[PDB]
């Protein structure tokens, strides 16, 4: 949900996609690090008993019996990494039936949301653009380039469909708990889907080189039980 | 005829000590951002 | 052309018979390689008022 | 090479009767060392011939101290050292442990 | 009849020709060999696009032969997507009324 | 010939070539190309004097340079059988280089019209924009390129064949073929109705057909040298390498204008 | 001397003066480097008083100096243009006036990049410079042209070198020398050259594309007029991904030669080294949208691509295996060439393997514009091609400058670079995994922790940079007492283990190729009769 | 007018560089070195008011 | 629950949607010519096309409706 000191491994996971995503690659680095110990171990034990030797075995060239098996052991490791993965792949594309959408716009160095549901009594669309808090006034125990004045509140247990483009400039909506990554370019609307499975904030940040103001560019997420998201959507 | 010691002990006693080496070389070689966490402060200690 | 042999004949620079010394050449070559993203971070950074 | 370890012999042994100096011998010395195979006692007496032949006495001493290095066991070594003692004493080479006592 | 059917395959059969025409004219060109390659390339080549200029006047010939079927294309199955867009709107509109 | 003499010569093939200055020079004129673009382009230089003194440096170099090639090759007889196949492969890659460039203008016509935007109107010509109908003058582009092909081939034929005014004739013909395609494409481009600047159709039409112009003008300056040095004896019946690379490349830039014509004329209105 | 240096048209000169350009360039990159990760330390500006522009002006030039100006004219232009005549039998290349002016148009580059920098702000968009970022909306001024001069006289040298060595490899291989029995390294720069030939037009398309929509009122990749910007990432990544496999197919050939001269044994399978090799670069044509997996392709689309980008572990993984069976069985000697070849063979794996992670689309867009993919390009560029690059240089130095280097002043940098470079890299991968975008000069105080150990790194690589650069002074003054005292290997092969110490000296150099048997700084016509090969 | 052998004889029986054997080299060789200095000079010139913000007078 | 969005369609079944509020828009006004006012499916159209297109193009293209530049056929 937010980044902590010192981490090596991924943000807990909020979405089905988030959770498959950290699944997919931790079975890819089963075999990455099978692969990685078996190379480091010949290179290991053959500098160690081979720059000792004096007698260089200089007539060994073709090996015709195992060259066919680390061309064809290679190929069936990828076969086996990439069963999974075309299977995730097949599943995070489909939005099928999705109770909410959000348009996400990058500006120059804002973000602007928009519910567009008219599920209010209002009737009327909810934009809004989120600034980062600038330096000077974080108050206390705020995040720094993590915090925004205002903040995109979706509820939990709801297929949510992001629909995302920019105005000027490529800008990238990415959450990386929530994980979703997607290109907002200012010619076309991308849309990705998610379903919260818990209650939360959930931050992320602009992953495109937007300018001078690229840095000072975050998400924020505010995942709610469904009555308080009604009752915030009421307001705005 | 198989002359002398056995070849699962004349290749056993020289890579069983590697295996170690390879071991420690390794764990030094991937494991070195353990030792700046262990000193860190957010370890909190 | 015929061009010259030797071992200190196949570089542009003069290392040995120099009136000056050779570090000077040598290490003046690298510190202008050194010293050209300083000279940029001087004149943009002057150029928006920080200096 | 599809070879068999007696044609490996037998093409040796006359490559080794063929040398006719100090580069030819140790040469081929080298690339019959440079195998995956110890030499039979065989290969090993005509090579201590060919370097008599040559007159190269730390040859001599350098092919025990080749199969030495390529031998498995000190007791295969020790084996060799057994039957391939008449000719060691008969040309009279020493080996090199015994030459440079550590 | 056959006429649109591969009229709409019509700059993927021209293309095909100009690859059948070269690629034929080559053996053609190359059973005679005095030539160096270069002279036989680029007069295969040579015959071959005379004959692709002139079968793409024959394809505006049949252009014109071809839409005396239906008059005023380009629009008349905009009509098609269009109308049922429309009324596939419709199948929608009512049972979210009755249901 | 004798060992004594036989030394006196180069025992390999290859030319190695003087020290020559038109190295650094064109260099200096591409930087002072760029330098001068760079900055009549953004207003920090008055005219365009820069630029184009920049360019008439430039294209003097190349000159200079290429007057030194024909010197090394005609007064020197420096190019045996071996630089003749190089200086053949080394053009055949060149022109391989420059089809690939327009290879990538034409997907960039694919890209814009496979499906077109909606700022056009899922439509290709966009609309408002007049096209340029393909059978009026394109058709007769189209036929003085095929038949300069024809042309040039019996020229260089009858340059193999023994025949001086027969192939000078020829070669006359061929280069003034060329610049009538050249006229024509001026006449089509002033009248136009559409620009460069008329959105992403203009763009890609004029890129693709503006190169493909730029090729045309200096094909009729290799062929117009070639008829230089064909007139003043240079060329000879079986040594005429730099005429070779102008056949070849009149008929690849014979090809890519047929490409150029289906795409952007028959199968993009 | 005017003549032998700017009237040049020998190949050995033009290399040296590539190398002098190429070194002095990586100085100029290293230092952007070294002022990057030293305002990456802490959070908060530290160095730059804020402007993250300058920040992004020089990220952009750390990334195009150290590409265009080091690794390609240093491997491709200093090691092919010496080495593939002295290893085919040429006695120059063809086309010498073209070699030259491949040389001098990168000083050109040099000084248009520089100025670039100068002018109003600096182009500061990446060295992908995307639309419409990089258009003149967003980047008013005549920082974003000249930046693309510089990529276009680069283009132009390595397009022109590139149909140099071609044609200098296709027509002037000595008298024995088929196609079947060339060296690993030759075959590198014949691969690498036919890359640079069908790339490098499609990057000076869509660059001079942009060029007019910057400067000429036309719209490419200009949305309110019917452009795309995703146009431009095709177009660039048709390019950039052979750009990448340029930059490291040298690097094979480099540690094909090294690993197998100091393992004193061939190199297992050789033939398929050089399939492997052409299959490399057949396929990185196939694969290019993989840096376009994020910007809303189908599905069928990303499965595709993610199985092109899968199978070219299949070729890697068979020259590495292949270099893993060339070391064994052999005697070797622990140089400092081997050296840096046994650390590449080691951090390019590790490279690679975070490169398959990537390779899935499915996973990538938990990784993309992270420091995740930072550190798998930068294990594969600054332990791949620089750790070859070295290599090349502490192999290939003593021969064709004729003055020994300092041993252990070279065994310490190598262990220098190979520390602090994986102290800066090997955190990113946490960095990226844990969230953290690039190109950013700011972050969350919670990345802090890795950045903070990186950039103490960084000072550990240009340490061993500046001990690089003493190692060059020593050999250029006291190079020729190194031979006499025993400060360096005079011979990178021991004698056999039959082999008298005088029976070794009448054959001093036991090597398969002909750079180590000429004359050291060989001559200015070497091959006046030619070789000839049986 | 074939002068190619009585061209072959003066630069192949020459001393001077190639680009300046025949003739009529003076004609072309002086004014082209003084074109490109100004060409190669006066761009490098306005780059100092290019890095100030300079720009030229045109109304 | 009260929440009911635009589903998926056949047509635009892949990531990029932007012929799908652009043809809802344009299918949109192409009805109130041939339909008229007061059409009770024209709002499946209105909320396709207002539920995941943006206000700036929405405010575009009715700008341009009123111009005489919209690249449609809704006369
Ligand atoms: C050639 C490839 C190359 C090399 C060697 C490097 C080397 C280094 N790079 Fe980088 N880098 C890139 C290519 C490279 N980089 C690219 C392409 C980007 C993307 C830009 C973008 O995002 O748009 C990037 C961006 C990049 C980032 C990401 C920042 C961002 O996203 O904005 C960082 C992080 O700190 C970084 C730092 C470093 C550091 C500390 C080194 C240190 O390793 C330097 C230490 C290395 C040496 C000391 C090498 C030896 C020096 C020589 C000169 C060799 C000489 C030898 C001979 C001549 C024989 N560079
Ligand atoms: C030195 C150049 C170089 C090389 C060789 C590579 C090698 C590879 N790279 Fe990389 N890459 C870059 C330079 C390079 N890359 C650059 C510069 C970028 C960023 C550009 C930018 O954004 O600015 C980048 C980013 C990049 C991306 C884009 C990600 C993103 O931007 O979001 C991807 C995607 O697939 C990728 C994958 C690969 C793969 C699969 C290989 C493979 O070729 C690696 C193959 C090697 C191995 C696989 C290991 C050895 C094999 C074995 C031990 C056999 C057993 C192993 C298996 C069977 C898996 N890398
Ligand atoms: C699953 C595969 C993973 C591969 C991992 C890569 C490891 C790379 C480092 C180790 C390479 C070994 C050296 C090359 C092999 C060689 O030396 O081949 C040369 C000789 C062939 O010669 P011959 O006719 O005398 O033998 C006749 C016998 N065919 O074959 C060998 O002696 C080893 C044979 C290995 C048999 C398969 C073992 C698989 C486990
Ligand atoms: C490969 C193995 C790499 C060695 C990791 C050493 C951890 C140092 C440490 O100590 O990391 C400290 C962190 C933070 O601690 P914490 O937040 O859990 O603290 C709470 C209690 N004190 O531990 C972790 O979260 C993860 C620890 C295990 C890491 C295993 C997974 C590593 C990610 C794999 C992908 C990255 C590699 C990419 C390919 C090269
Ligand atoms: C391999 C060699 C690696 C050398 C680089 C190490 C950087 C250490 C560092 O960066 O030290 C940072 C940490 C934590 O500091 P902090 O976060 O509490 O303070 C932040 C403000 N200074 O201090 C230590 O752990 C000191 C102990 C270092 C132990 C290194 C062990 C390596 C094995
Ligand atoms: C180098 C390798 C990369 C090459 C990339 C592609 C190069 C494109 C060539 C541009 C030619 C365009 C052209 O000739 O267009 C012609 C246009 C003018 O025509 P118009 O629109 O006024 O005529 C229509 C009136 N009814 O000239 C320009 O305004 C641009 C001139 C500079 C181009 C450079
Ligand atoms: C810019 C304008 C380009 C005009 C090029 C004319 C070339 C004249 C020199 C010449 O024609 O060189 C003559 C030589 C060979 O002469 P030969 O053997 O036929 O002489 C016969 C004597 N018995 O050909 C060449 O080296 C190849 C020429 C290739 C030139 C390609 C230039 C492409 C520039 C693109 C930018
Ligand atoms: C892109 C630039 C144009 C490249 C043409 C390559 C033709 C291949 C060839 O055949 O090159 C042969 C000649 C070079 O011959 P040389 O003097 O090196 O050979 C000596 C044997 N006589 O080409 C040229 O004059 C190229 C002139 C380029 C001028 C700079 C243009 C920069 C833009
Ligand atoms: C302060 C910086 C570090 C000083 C090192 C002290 C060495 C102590 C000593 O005096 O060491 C004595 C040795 C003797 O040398 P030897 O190996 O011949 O004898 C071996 C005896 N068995 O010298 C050395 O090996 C080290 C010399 C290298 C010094 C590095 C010079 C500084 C490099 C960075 C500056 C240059 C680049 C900057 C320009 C961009
Ligand atoms: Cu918006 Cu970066
Ligand atoms: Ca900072
Ligand atoms: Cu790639
Ligand atoms: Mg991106």
């Amino acid at each position: 949900d937010v980044p902590t000191p010192y981490a090596c491994y991924f943000q807990d996971s909020a979405t089905p996609n988030q959770e498959g995503i950290l699944e997919l690659h931790d079975n890819i680095m089963f075999y990455l690090l099978v692969i990685l110990g078996l190379v480091s171990w010949m290179l290991y034990t053959i500098v160690m008993t081979y720059s000792k030797n004096p007698i260089a075995y200089k007539y060994i060239k073709h090996g015709q019996t195992i060259e066919v098996i680390w061309t064809i052991f290679p190929a069936v490791i990828l076969l086996i990494i990439a069963f999974p993965s075309f299977i995730l792949l097949y599943l995070c594309d489909e939005v099928i039936s999705p109770a909410m959408t959000i348009k996400a716009i990058g500006y120059q160095w804002y973000w602007k949301y928009e519910y567009s549901d008219f599920i209010n009594d209002s009737g009327e669309t909810v934009e809004f653009e989120s600034y980062v808090i600038p330096d000077e006034l974080l108050e206390e125990g705020q995040l720094r380039l993590l915090d925004t004045d205002t903040s995109m509140v979706v509820p939990v247990d709801t297929h949510i469909r992001f629909v995302v483009t920019a105005a000027d400039v490529i800008h990238d909506f990415a959450i990386p708990s929530l994980g979703i990554k997607v290109d907002a370019t200012p010619g076309r609307l991308n849309q990705v889907s998610a379903l919260i499975q818990r209650e939360g904030v959930f931050y992320g940040a602009c992953s495109e080189l937007c300018g001078t103001g690229h840095a000072n560019m975050p998400i924020k997420i505010e995942a709610v039980s469904l009555p308080k998201f009604l009752e915030w959507l009421n307001e705005q | 005829g198989r002359i002398g010691e056995s070849w699962v002990i004349t290749e056993g006693r020289r890579l069983i000590p590697e295996i170690f080496q390879w071991s420690a070389v390794l764990s030094v070689c991937l494991g070195w951002p353990g030792a700046v966490y262990f000193f860190s402060k957010a370890r909190k200690a | 052309v015929h061009f010259k042999d030797g071992v200190y004949e196949n570089i542009p620079f003069k290392v040995k018979g120099r009136k000056t010394p050779y570090a000077l050449s040598h290490f003046g070559f690298f510190a202008i390689g050194f010293a050209v993203p300083f000279v940029a971070c001087y004149v943009q950074l002057k150029k928006s008022g920080a200096f | 090479d599809e070879e068999t370890f007696e044609e490996f012999t037998a093409r040796y042994e006359k490559e080794f009767d063929e040398a006719y100096d100090l580069f030819e011998v140790q040469r081929v010395l080298n690339n019959c060392f440079s195998y995956d195979l110890v030499p039979a006692p065989a290969v090993i007496e005509k090579a201590l011939r060919a370097a008599r032949r040559v007159n190269d006495l730390p040859t001599a001493i350098r092919v025990f101290e080749a199969l030495k290095y390529k031998v498995e066991n000190e007791d295969q070594y020790k084996a060799y050292l057994d039957e391939l003692k008449d000719v060691r004493q008969e040309l009279g080479v020493p080996l090199k442990e015994e030459l440079f006592p550590s | 009849k056959f006429v649109e059917g591969l009229s709409n395959n019509k700059y993927k059969i021209i293309t095909g020709a100009w690859a059948a025409s070269l690629y034929g004219s080559w053996v053609i060109v190359n059973k005679d060999p005095i030539m160096t390659k270069a002279q036989k390339i680029v007069q295969a080549r040579m015959y071959a696009q005379f004959i692709t200029v002139g079968l793409l006047l024959a394809s505006v010939g049949l252009s014109m032969y071809e839409n005396k079927l239906h008059p005023n294309k380009q629009k008349v199955n905009e009509m098609r997507r269009w109308e049922n867009a429309l009324r596939v709107a419709e199948e929608e509109e009512r049972l979210e009324k009755e249901g | 010939m004798t060992h004594l003499e036989r030394s006196r010569h180069q025992q390999h093939p290859f030319h190695m070539v003087m020290p020559s200055p038109w190295p650094i020079v064109v260099s200096f004129a591409l930087l002072s190309l760029a330098l001068s673009t760079a900055l009549t382009m953004h207003g920090y230089i008055g005219n365009m004097n820069m630029v184009y003194l920049a360019l008439f440096v430039l294209l003097t170099s190349s000159i200079l340079w290429f007057r030194d090639i024909v010197a090394e090759a005609t007064y020197l007889g420096d190019h045996t059988m071996a630089v003749r196949k190089g200086i053949n492969l080394g053009f055949l890659m060149f022109v391989l280089s420059e089809v690939l460039i327009f290879a990538g203008l034409f997907w960039a016509y694919f890209h814009s019209a496979m499906s077109p935007d909606v700022t056009l109107g899922a439509c290709w010509p966009p609309v408002g924009i007049e096209a340029v109908q393909p059978t009026e003058l394109p058709l007769l582009n189209t036929i003085i390129l095929l038949s300069s092909g024809a042309t040039v081939t019996y020229s260089h034929h009858a340059l193999i064949a023994g025949n001086r005014n027969k192939a000078l004739s020829g070669l006359l013909i061929t280069f003034w073929l060329i610049v009538i395609f050249v006229t024509c494409q001026y006449i089509e481009y002033t009248n136009a109705a559409f620009t460069i600047s008329d959105g992403v159709y203009g763009s890609v039409f004029y890129a693709g057909t503006g190169l493909h112009f730029l090729h045309m003008v200096m094909l009729a300056a290799m062929l117009g040298v070639n008829y230089w040095r064909m007139r003043n004896y240079h060329l000879t019946a079986g040594h005429h390498v730099g005429y070779e690379t102008t056949i070849i490349y009149t008929h690849v830039l014979d090809v890519i204008w047929l490409f150029l014509y289906v795409v952007f004329y028959w199968w993009g209105v | 001397m005017v003549q032998r240096w700017l009237y040049s048209t020998n190949a050995k000169d033009i290399a040296v003066l590539y190398f002098m350009l190429a070194i002095f360039s990586g100085m100029a990159g290293t230092a952007m480097s070294l002022i990057i990760r030293l305002e990456l330390a802490a959070p908060g500006s530290q160095y730059l008083h804020g402007n993250s522009q300058l920040f992004n002006v020089l990220v952009v030039g750390h990334a195009v100096l150290m590409i265009f100006f080091l690794v390609m004219p240093a491997l491709i232009g200093g090691f092919g243009n010496y080495l593939l005549p002295l290893m085919i039998g040429a006695t120059d290349t063809a086309f010498p006036r073209i070699n030259n002016i491949a040389f001098w148009v990168l000083p050109m580059g040099l000084v248009c990049l520089v100025t670039s920098t100068l002018v109003e702000s600096g182009a500061g968009t990446g060295w992908t410079v995307y639309p419409p970022l990089s258009s003149i909306q967003a980047h008013s001024g005549p920082s974003v042209d000249l930046a693309i001069f510089a990529l276009h006289l680069t283009s132009i040298s390595s397009l022109l070198g590139a149909i140099n060595f071609i044609v200098t490899t296709l027509n002037m291989r000595t008298n024995g020398m088929t196609m079947h029995k060339l060296p690993l390294f030759v075959w590198s720069i014949f691969i690498t050259a036919f890359l640079l030939l069908l790339s490098l037009p499609v990057l000076s398309a869509g660059i001079t594309m942009l060029l007019l929509d910057r400067n000429f009122n036309t719209s490419f990749f200009e949305v309110s007029g019917g452009g795309d910007p995703i146009l431009y990432e095709h177009l660039f990544w048709f390019f950039g991904h052979p750009e990448v496999y340029i930059l490291i197919i040298p690097g094979f050939g480099i540690i094909s030669h090294v690993v197998s001269t100091y393992s004193k044994k061939p190199v297992f399978g050789e033939i398929s080294m050089v399939y492997a090799m052409a299959s490399i670069g057949l396929l990185g044509f196939l694969v290019w949208s993989h840096h376009m997996y994020i910007v809303g392709l189908d599905a069928d689309t990303r499965a595709y691509f993610t199985s092109a980008t899968m199978i070219i572990a299949i070729p890697t993984g068979i020259k590495i295996f292949s270099w893993l069976a060339t070391i064994h069985g052999g005697s070797i000697r622990l140089a400092t060439p081997m050296l840096y070849a046994i650390a590449f063979l080691f951090l390019f794996t590790m490279g690679g393997l975070t490169g398959v992670a990537l390779a899935n689309a499915s996973l990538d867009v938990a990784f993309h514009d992270t420091y995740y993919v930072v550190g798998h390009f930068h294990y594969v560029l600054s332990m791949g091609a620089i750790f070859s690059l070295f290599a090349g240089y502490y192999y290939w130095s003593p021969q064709i400058l004729g003055l020994n280097y300092n041993e252990k002043l070279a065994q310490i940098q190598f262990w220098l670079i190979f520390i602090g470079a994986n102290v800066i890299f090997f955190p990113m991968h946490f960095l990226g995994i844990n969230g953290m975008p690039r190109r950013i000069p700011d972050y969350p105080d919670a990345f802090a922790g890795w950045n903070y150990v990186a950039s103490i790194g960084s000072f550990i690589a240009t340490l061993s940079l500046f001990l690089f650069i003493y190692i060059l002074y020593d050999q250029l003054v006291n190079g020729l007492n190194n031979k006499v005292n025993n400060k360096s290997v005079i011979y990178n092969k021991a004698p056999d283990f039959v082999e008298s110490n005088t029976i070794f000296n009448l054959n001093t150099v036991k090597s398969s190729s002909i750079e180590f048997l000429l004359t050291s700084p060989p001559a200015v016509h070497s091959f006046n009769t030619p070789a000839v090969q049986s | 007018a074939n002068k190619v052998i009585q061209l072959q004889k003066i630069f192949q029986s020459s001393t001077k560089p190639l680009w300046w054997r025949h003739p009529r080299s003076a004609l072309y060789l002086y004014p082209f070195y003084a074109i490109f200095a100004v060409a190669v000079v006066t761009p490098l010139l306005y780059i100092p008011n290019a890095i100030r913000g300079i720009k030229a007078k045109k109304a | 629950s009260p929440l009911h969005t635009v589903g998926f369609d056949a047509r635009f079944p892949q990531q990029n949607q932007t012929k799908h509020c652009w043809q809802s828009y344009v299918d949109y006004h192409k009805c109130v010519n041939m339909k008229g006012e007061d059409f009770a499916p024209c709002k499946v159209f209105w909320k396709t096309y207002n539920a995941l297109c943006p206000l700036d193009w929405i405010e575009k293209w009715d700008d341009q409706r009123e111009k005489g530049i919209f690249a449609g056929d809704i006369n």
